[PDB]
């Protein structure tokens, strides 16, 4: 049986949380902690962070070190902490197995936390918090773009003791990845009865209805779930794809969900649910979480990490990641990238658009030079194929599929994101010159004139230039306005600098 | 002979261009070492040295931390008296 | 009694310890280590090349007394070796249930959906194995086939595996489970085994035993040592080896594989002299039936097969 | 029903004894122990002496002093001891 101290040690916390500090001591002897380890550690602002990350850098090692650890504490002033923690031989509290048990079996979603992760905080520390909280019938949301790893940091909270103390080691998962109509929604229902108790009769009846059928399941689940013990349970929810759906599994109590679409995360409202989204820039990959994730591929020294900044989101940072520890992209080399899982995750991602009437659409954006902002009223032009208010409409429509237009909510829509961009080869044919062509429209109808010219915005000021890409040059030369000095000055008007005699710190 | 560091409140690198075509500029934003005496650098750039009005020191790297403890470390106001020896 | 019995019952698994094997120590040793201490769900891998003999080396240790007796005598072996597709599982998986109690009532209900089905079985299964005395068992499977598959069996408890794909080995993590590969040099026959192996097909002195040194795997040193004690070969001849047997094996061996896409391929690689080694470069031009990149892209599709690459 | 610190205290004392000694902290609130309290304390040779001859002493003070010294801990470094002694409210444990 005998258990392990790196099994056992994530199991109390608070003890170790509240009386002790890291920065307290350091020893260090060098082989069981580096010296940037605990140069990191104590840079934490406060014991749960501090304390916390602790843990997670021995259970990243060998059990010497740790089995040598638990002995180090001892010669430090204070073992009255390790007393306890040598009642892990033979003495497993009868609780404590139900955890240590349980997380293997948690673990046996493999590959998952296998290989690869390495936790996060930020994410990790809101939601705990939340997540502890709520009683019996309460929502955490989490919102994420595509990738951006929610599924993940999902488990890995789910997976710490204190959680799983307090739900009593009933944790239920499904996914809902492919969910619509009534029929499929019975499936992925019907599954989770079983996982409850394996007793279900057919008994109500086969009835040819399967609208009437579930209600009598979602019936008979109800009952069961919060009556008797499992009177703390949470359901779990990824990927939730449908706006019903949800209104499948409602019954429960302390559910949990994960979606990319807009229209859920505007559906629920914070009455009765909290959020939390990874997009919030505090939330999401500190730069120096990249160089520990874009290690575990690599498994070279901190001298081969990438320079330059690639992205945060890890779904195509591992991509990347694989791509090079066996394919090509010589890690210096990636244009190519590994389209195929790039476009097959990004490809059926895309799915779900009336083909005709939007995926067309699409095909379109990418007139646009990356990462700017595009004035709605510029975006008339393109299509044509559907007319007048159908702009706003589209984007709407558009936009409640997640940030597949990214809204920003003036005057002017915003680059889905990379992704959604990145994926392939314009193509689109036809298109290029009159669309890049006539999408110049504006201009040469102002040329000369008194004042200050009635001239679009801040997006004419930088790209104006690249719909000349697919002009007549000489017709450029003449209008690209290298020789005109009235409009040109015109573009760094609005820029600044917030700091002393130079650009930026605001702006170039 | 490439960069030029400048900042007050905002603890930001800087670039500094040379007479030719080519310009560089980059964008920063560290951790504020405000109230600070004076500033230097160092030659190999991984090494940044600072002081402050009780004094202090701390490091930082160019490349996109603080014990006043053991010996001395008395309670203090340090003053603009600094050096570098061989 | 209960070991001294329950033994014979292994044993009746017949030809394999009935005459042929001579242990081994190493690979033996590593393992019984491992698989006295996991504790109820953990893994054991067992990972080789074709042949190699991990089937065996699997079953000698589940032999061992100090085992049998900390599992409580309950062992129970199957084998994916056909499973592919919901159906099939279903199957291979429904067997297991018999064996553990003689009462399965079909209750659930016979749906259509094979999808669904599984899944009441596998959590009719789940409960009772962890449920009661039972409560140490180990499934063994032998040639794990599917990468899922395995995710038929998860809900249970100390289970051990056999695999030749990589993409099983690598699906799997160290944080969960351990491995123990054959193919690592330290692991594998010392030369010394051979000569206890190939005597006893041959039954001739050691002045007898062959000079030179054939290789070691037990596959394909069995197939000779037969061939000699029966068939043709003179055990001075072989260069014909038996070509069927060593033929039927390898042949289905590389069944899985897309036959135009791939099998084309190796037909190509025969272009070498063997036990080099090939610069992906220079692979570019054997095919030129597909291209560019995915040279890289097809070692890789075909690595993943067990060193097929 | 409400225990009393002096009641309880005599409780537990192993993990009192072993992990602490007197002699590391005088602070000596001069109410709560006169001076030659612990001028006596300290000269016994070991702690299953030193810890005891601690209990006797206060378990012969009033409640207040007591009910202050249980305090009084905290401040000091280490409060981890006074955690669970502040488990008397409403936790003697079934058998206390
Ligand atoms: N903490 C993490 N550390 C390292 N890699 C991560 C982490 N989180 C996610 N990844 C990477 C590795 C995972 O193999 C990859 C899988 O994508 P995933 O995280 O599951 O996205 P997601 O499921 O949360 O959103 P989506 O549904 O769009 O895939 O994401
Ligand atoms: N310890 C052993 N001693 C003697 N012969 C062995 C030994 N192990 C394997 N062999 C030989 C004899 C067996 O008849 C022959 C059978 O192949 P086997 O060991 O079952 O391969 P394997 O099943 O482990 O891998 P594979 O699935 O590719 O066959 O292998």
């Amino acid at each position: 049986h005998q258990y392990q101290y790196k099994d056992i040690l994530s199991v109390f916390e608070d003890a170790f949380v509240d009386n002790f500090d890291c920065k307290d001591v350091q020893d260090m002897p060098k082989s069981i902690l580096s010296k940037e380890e605990i140069d990191h550690i104590i840079m934490s602002k406060d014991a749960v962070s501090g304390t916390l990350r602790l843990f997670w850098t021995l259970l990243s090692k060998q059990e010497e070190m740790v089995q040598k650890f638990v002995e180090e504490v001892l010669r430090i002033n204070y073992k009255f902490l390790m007393s306890p923690i040598k009642t892990e031989q033979r003495q497993p509290s009868m609780m404590t197995r139900m955890y240590i048990e349980q997380r293997d079996r948690l673990y046996n979603d493999n590959q998952v936390f296998a290989k690869y992760n390495v936790s996060r905080l930020q994410p990790y520390l809101k939601l705990r918090q939340a997540l502890l909280e709520l009683r019996p019938a309460k929502n955490v949301l989490i919102d994420g773009v595509l990738g951006s790893g929610k599924t993940w940091v999902a488990l890995d909270v789910c997976l710490s003791y204190k959680v799983q103390c307090k739900m009593d080691f009933k944790i239920f998962w499904l996914n809902l990845k492919n969910c619509n109509s009534p029929e499929t929604v019975l499936e992925m229902l019907q599954k989770l009865l079983y996982q409850i108790d394996p007793n279900w009769t057919s008994r109500s009846d086969h009835s040819s209805n399967i609208k009437l059928r579930i209600h009598s399941i979602q019936a008979e689940l109800r009952r069961l779930l919060k009556s008797k013990p499992y009177e703390n349970c949470l359901l779990v929810l990824l990927n939730v794809q449908n706006a019903k759906a949800w209104n499948a599994f409602n019954l429960s109590c302390k559910i949990l969900l994960t979606t990319r679409f807009k229209q859920v995360t505007d559906f629920l409202s914070a009455a009765t649910t909290t959020h939390i989204s990874l997009d919030h820039h505090s939330m999401t990959l500190t730069p120096d979480e990249v160089k520990s994730l874009l290690l575990k591929y690599l498994d070279c020294r901190p001298q081969d990490l990438p320079r330059e900044v690639l992205t945060t989101n890890p779904r195509r940072l591992s991509i990347i990641a694989e791509s090079i520890r066996d394919g090509l992209a010589t890690w210096d080399n990636w244009k190519h990238v590994n389209c195929d899982k790039l476009t097959t995750i990004i490809e059926s991602s895309l799915n779900v658009l009336e083909p005709a009437e939007y995926r067309k659409m699409f095909d379109r954006l990418s007139v646009f030079p990356p990462s700017a902002h595009i004035p709605t009223i510029l975006l008339s032009l393109i299509w044509f194929d559907v007319i007048k208010s159908d702009v706003m409409v589209v984007v709407n429509k558009l936009h409640k599929y997640s940030l597949v237009e990214k809204q920003p909510k003036e005057s002017t829509i915003s680059i889905p994101s990379i992704y959604l961009e990145l994926k392939v080869k314009l193509e689109n044919e036809y298109a290029l010159h009159r669309s890049i062509v006539d999408h110049y429209n504006i201009p040469k109808t102002f040329d000369s004139d008194d004042l200050i010219p009635p001239y679009l915005d801040q997006y004419f000021y930088s790209h104006i230039g690249h719909h000349l890409k697919n002009i007549e040059h000489p017709e450029r030369m003449t209008l690209f306005r290298m020789v005109f000095l009235d409009f040109r000055f015109l573009e760094q008007k609005i820029r600044h600098d917030s700091t002393a005699w130079n650009a930026s710190g605001s702006i170039l | 002979d490439f960069c030029l560091i400048a900042l007050a409140s905002g603890q930001i690198l800087l670039t500094d261009v040379s007479l030719e075509g080519e310009d560089t500029y980059l964008l920063r934003d560290e951790s504020d070492s405000s109230d600070i005496l004076r500033m230097a650098v160092f030659n190999q750039q991984k090494h940044l040295i600072t002081l402050h009005c009780n004094g202090s020191v701390k490091l930082w790297s160019l490349w996109p931390n603080s014990v006043v403890k053991r010996f001395i470390g008395s309670y203090a106001n340090l003053k603009i008296v600094a050096f570098y020896l061989n």
